[PDB]
């Protein structure tokens, strides 16, 4: 089958701006059967160009396409706020259809730093055998941050999950929520429990800890 | 206007069987080729299947054929998807979408059903809180249940700014596992009231949990 390679996987760009994707296909795409779609998140995708160039029915002006062959390219002339989106190639042409990984295109803005707050296990989980910590990075940009557990001094690996909002449309921030999953018999051989957090906004890593068993 | 509404989906066992279905309207539905597509958990999308709009024709990509079965009842307005022998790979968003009739490409979709193949049984959460210690941080953690999705909401919808609830976590045990916190101020910790409204409508699991400062 046919493979689209999109680029960049990520643009942080600011409204009023002009936006460049591209999309590369393995082998030349059919008769420019190539199209654009735009996708917002927990919903469906959007026409926004058929046959490499043409605009769908009611996609505005600043959405154009080019390209044939192997190199395709999206351009958005001047970003509105609604445009901040994930955008897909597609090639029909030869069959099966297939989709590039897609572009995600996201709004840039000033470096914000996380608020940084840690939250200890509730007595009501430790009665089932397991404790989780929390660690939470609240309204930062840009969306890349480092988080470090650590267990008395003793770094922690293999034992922690993280997942990130989508980018606030209020302020154009990212959140992230870190836990650290231990047995309550590990939980109870330890007293401070520490949340380390690296991020572009701050000059030096910021720590928030509790000591278990401490009001 | 055109609407394509989707239904059928669910947690299936491997081995098992799904149909979905499609309900077409604003449209002459029998005049147009129709698609399903799968867009597995945080991946890219992929064809499925496709029908003629008389249903003369079918179309399957390798990775589903003979297990997967198109078809329409022009007469109902509606599109099918029956799922046999169910893989823990088929686990995706599945999207009825429908044909240009004229250029050939993908010109409408509809919003998508999360469709979960797994042996484990559906599971409510047990929901912990995650107690506050200028700007406080307080929230609820919804932790082990299956499958997707779950609600939360916060002091009954009104209380909406600060709130951040976080994408869920597949944990190794085959669980989900989310957090949602909210940002306060430290001075309201003492008078106001704070409960999370949490639903997961799978196991029919309905969750009122107030979160207090812990001495
Ligand atoms: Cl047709």
């Amino acid at each position: 089958e046919i493979v689209l390679t999109q680029s960049p996987g990520t643009l942080s760009l600011s409204p009023g701006e002009r936006a460049t994707l591209s999309c590369r296909a393995s082998q030349s795409v059919s008769s420019s059967y190539l199209a654009w779609y735009q996708q917002k998140p927990g919903q469906a995708p959007r026409l926004l160009i058929y046959g490499a160039s043409s605009r769908a029915t009611g996609i505005p002006d600043r959405f154009s396409g080019s390209g044939s062959g192997t190199d395709f390219t999206l351009t958005i002339s001047r970003l509105e706020p609604e445009d901040f989106a994930v955008y897909y190639c597609q090639q029909y042409g030869s069959s099966p259809l297939t989709f590039g990984q897609g572009t995600k295109v996201e709004i840039k803005r000033t470096v914000a730093a996380p608020s940084v707050f840690i939250f200890p296990p509730s007595d009501e989980q430790l009665k089932s055998g397991t404790a989780s910590v929390v660690c939470l990075l609240n309204n930062f940009y840009p969306r890349e941050a480092k988080v470090q557990w650590k267990v008395d001094n003793a770094l922690q690996s293999g034992n922690s999950q993280e997942s990130v909002t989508e980018q606030d449309s209020k302020d154009s921030t990212y959140s992230l929520s870190s836990t650290l999953t231990l047995s309550k018999a590990d939980y109870e051989k330890h007293k401070v429990y520490a949340c380390e957090v690296t991020h572009q906004g701050l000059s030096s890593p910021v720590t928030k800890s509790f000591n278990r068993g401490e009001c | 206007e055109v609407q394509l509404l989707e239904s059928g989906g669910g947690l299936v066992q491997p081995g098992g069987s799904l149909r979905l279905s499609c309900a077409a309207s604003g449209f002459t539905f029998s005049s147009y080729a129709m698609s399903w597509v799968r867009q597995a958990p945080g991946k890219g999308l992929e064809w499925v299947s496709a029908i003629s709009g008389s249903g003369g024709s079918t179309y399957y990509a390798d990775s589903v054929k003979g297990r997967f079965t198109i078809s329409r009842d022009n007469s109902k307005n509606t599109l099918y998807l029956q799922m046999n022998s169910l893989r823990a790979e088929d686990t995706a968003v599945y999207y009825c979408a429908k044909y240009d009739g004229i250029y050939g490409e993908l010109d409408f979709w509809g919003q998508g059903t999360l469709v979960t193949v797994s042996s484990a049984s559906t599971k409510g959460p047990s929901v912990f809180p995650l107690a506050p210690s200028g700007t406080a941080a307080l929230g609820c953690l919804v932790k082990d249940y299956f499958p997707e999705p779950v609600t939360v909401s916060w002091n009954s919808g009104a209380l909406t700014s600060g709130v951040h609830t976080f994408p869920a976590v597949l944990q190794s045990s085959g669980l989900y596992s989310l957090s949602s916190v909210v940002t306060v101020p430290s001075s309201s910790l003492g008078t106001q009231t704070y409960i999370c409204n949490v639903n997961h409508k799978p196991s029919n699991t309905k969750v009122d949990k107030k979160v207090e400062p812990k001495s």
